[PDB]
Order: C-alpha cells, then sequence, then structure tokens
C-alpha cells in the first residue's frame, strides 16, 4: 500500500498516515512510499523509507527542496507518529505438504494478524489435473 | 539494506542477476532420522520341531 | 549519625520488564514512537509477547528503545518514657527491706 508522510518544522514530528487521509495540523506533504517495498519486502521499515523521503527536502522550509549540507538528515530530534493502518501479516501459515489415507478427516488452519478489522477469507481449490486453474469453494 | 534478500522463497539477491542464483542456500547435515524394528513378543513362546 | 534529622531513605531499583517501569523512551519495531518503553509487562499472553518482540532487519536504525526506574522508601524513630516517685519515710518505715 501507498503511505503518504507529512512533517511539521516547529515540532519536529513527521506522521504517517494513508494516501487518502489528511491533517490540517499546519505540516507540509513531503512525500510518498509503499510500505512493503516491492523488490525488498523484509528489508526495509518505516524508518528508513521516511529517512529516504526526508533527505530529498530543505532545513529551512520542508516545501522546496535542497542538496547534500541544507536537508533534514538528524534522525535523532525527529519523531515518527504512525496513524496507518498496521501492515498485515501471516502469523500462522498453512503447512507445505500433507500425506493422508482415503476417508479421513483432514482441518487447516490460517491464522492473520494486524490489518484493519474485519477481515474476510475465501478458499480456493485447484484440481490435480493438467490445465486446471483455481475455483472457489462452494460455500 | 537486505540487498541479500531471501534466495529461497522466490527473492532475489542484488549482486545476483536475473538468471543466475545462489549456488548453495542450505546446509545438509547428512545424519538421517531412523525408527528402530517393531519388537516380537509372540515369536519367543514358539516351541520348534524339526521337519 | 547525629545532626541528620529522624528519617532513613534508600533506593530500590525495577527490572526492565516490570509493569512498574513507567516512561517514554519506547521506540517501536517499525521505527515509530509508542508509549511505553518498557517491551511487554508482567504479561504472559502470547499475543501481547508476538506483537511487541523486538526484531531486526539487516539495517537497524532507531528501532528499538527501553528505559528504567527507581523507587525509594522511609522510616522514622519516636521517643518513649515513664517514671514514678516516692518519700523517704515510706521507704525508712515500712515493714520489709529491698521494696525498691
Amino acid at each position: 500500500p501507498v503511505l503518504k508522510v507529512m512533517f511539521h518544522k516547529d515540532t519536529n514530528v513527521a506522521t504517517v498516515l494513508d494516501a487518502s487521509g489528511s491533517l490540517s495540523d499546519g505540516s507540509v506533504e513531503v512525500g510518498t512510499f509503499h510500505h512493503p517495498d516491492e523488490t525488498y519486502p523484509d528489508s526495509v521499515t518505516i524508518y528508513h523509507g521516511v529517512r529516504d523521503l526526508l533527505y530529498k527536502r530543505s532545513a529551512k522550509d520542508p516545501s522546496q527542496t535542497a542538496s547534500y549540507p541544507n536537508n533534514i538528515i538528524n534522525m535523532q530530534v525527529i519523531s515518527i507518529d504512525m496513524k496507518a493502518t498496521p501492515r498485515l501479516i501471516l502469523g500462522t501459515a498453512l503447512p507445505r505438504v500433507i500425506s493422508t489415507i482415503e476417508g479421513k478427516d483432514v482441518t487447516w488452519h490460517v491464522d492473520v494478524a494486524g490489518g484493519k478489522a474485519p477481515l474476510t477469507y475465501k478458499w480456493q481449490f485447484k484440481a490435480n489435473t493438467v490445465g486446471a486453474a483455481f475455483a472457489d469453494i462452494d460455500s | 539494506m537486505l540487498n541479500y534478500n531471501a534466495p529461497t522463497d522466490g527473492q532475489k539477491s542484488s549482486i545476483d542477476g536475473a538468471n543466475s542464483d545462489q549456488m548453495q542456500t542450505f546446509f545438509w547435515l547428512k545424519k538421517a532420522i531412523i525408527t528402530a524394528r517393531k519388537e516380537q513378543y509372540f515369536m519367543p513362546l514358539a516351541s520348534v520341531t524339526n521337519m | 549519625p547525629k545532626h541528620y534529622g529522624k528519617t532513613i531513605k534508600v533506593y530500590e531499583y525495577v527490572p526492565l520488564l516490570d509493569d512498574r517501569n513507567i516512561n517514554d523512551q519506547g521506540i517501536d519495531a517499525s521505527g515509530a514512537t509508542i508509549v511505553n518503553g518498557n517491551l511487554y509487562g508482567s504479561s504472559k499472553d502470547i499475543g501481547n509477547i508476538t506483537s511487541k518482540l523486538p526484531l531486526l532487519t539487516e539495517n537497524g536504525g532507531r528501532v528499538n528503545r527501553v528505559g528504567f526506574t527507581r523507587i525509594a522508601r522511609e522510616g522514622s524513630i519516636h521517643k518513649f518514657g515513664f517514671f514514678y516517685e516516692f518519700t523517704q519515710e515510706s521507704i525508712d518505715f515500712d515493714s520489709d527491706d529491698g521494696l525498691m
């Protein structure tokens, strides 16, 4: 998902919030980024994206851009405030292979944490024959 | 800054190109898990008769 | 000792993971600021522990922060006493000696 970052000069508080959301505190819009990175999903968190976005902007006025000696590169004073929905993670994963014999019951359980409630689950089944595609199980 | 990513699960490290991949991505202990033989109870009871 | 009043005080240091350790130094794994400094209190919930575990990527900057707290005690002292009095005739003319 795309996240939107706003920066307040006086209090040095950076707000991370959804694309549709907005803030009327008096902050300015610095940029946007994808929280789950497309190429490196489990490599970088929100902090790295916020730092990379803030590297571009100017120290005097966060509205405009500046070169190296004049950016906002001191992250010790800057505080990150999170307002966006937490990312969706898979706490429990299905076993990769299940072996059984004919005439026995089998059970699959999955647990998902995070996201915005409520959550909806849909199950799909693909036949073993050649040229088969996923089809919904009749609920 | 994981330019290593995870070669397993389909992710590619940054140094490796789109075509190539890491030669070795796991460690093999070479020590196998085996189960013991089932024990027998009725066999010691029998008394043998020569044919 | 003398010249120090009537009170004795001492410090007690709280461990990192108790509920009594309250502060504002916390930073959660995502890098955002969080209300509580300690990773988790005296909570044994698996869900809470899983949510608040300290995890690291390759580059870990400003990811997990903690804080500490201390407590103080005190005590004081008091004074007691009592007395009695007598005369000389009560001692000289009494039936038995050794009353004192």
